[PDB]
């Protein structure tokens, strides 16, 4: 009898997959909150380059969900 | 054009950063959505 993943077990599978610089975010995205330019500030990018990373991330996990 | 694909992921994102509640005509956005705020919600819960 198993147990249903919950949202961070799943999400965490998931973010396994993505390379570690459009994990990290997507983290500072959405659970921190920062904007586009915060998080390239954050991370030593330009706001160009987390646009880009960040939509790769979205679309990477969008495939992932299908398979399964 | 591809320059509004960007666009309208930091708007999703902003969304979500900023707990708002978005409703997407694909299901599977919708779930996608949810799936994120919930693990936005426990990974801020101490």
């Amino acid at each position: 009898m198993a147990i249903e993943a919950d949202s961070v077990t799943r999400m965490n599978e998931l973010l396994e997959i993505l390379p570690a610089k459009q994990r990290e975010i997507l983290i500072l995205r959405v659970v921190v909150g920062l904007s586009a330019e915060e998080t390239a500030a954050a991370v030593g990018s330009t706001t160009g380059a987390v646009r880009v990373a960040q939509h790769r991330a979205l679309q990477r996990l969008k495939d992932e969900i299908v398979a399964a | 054009p591809p320059l509004d694909e960007l666009a309208r992921t930091d708007l999703l994102l902003d969304a979500l950063a900023e707990r708002e509640e978005v409703d997407f005509a694909d299901p599977r956005d919708d779930a996608l959505a949810a799936l994120l705020g919930q693990w936005r919600d426990d990974l801020r819960w101490p």
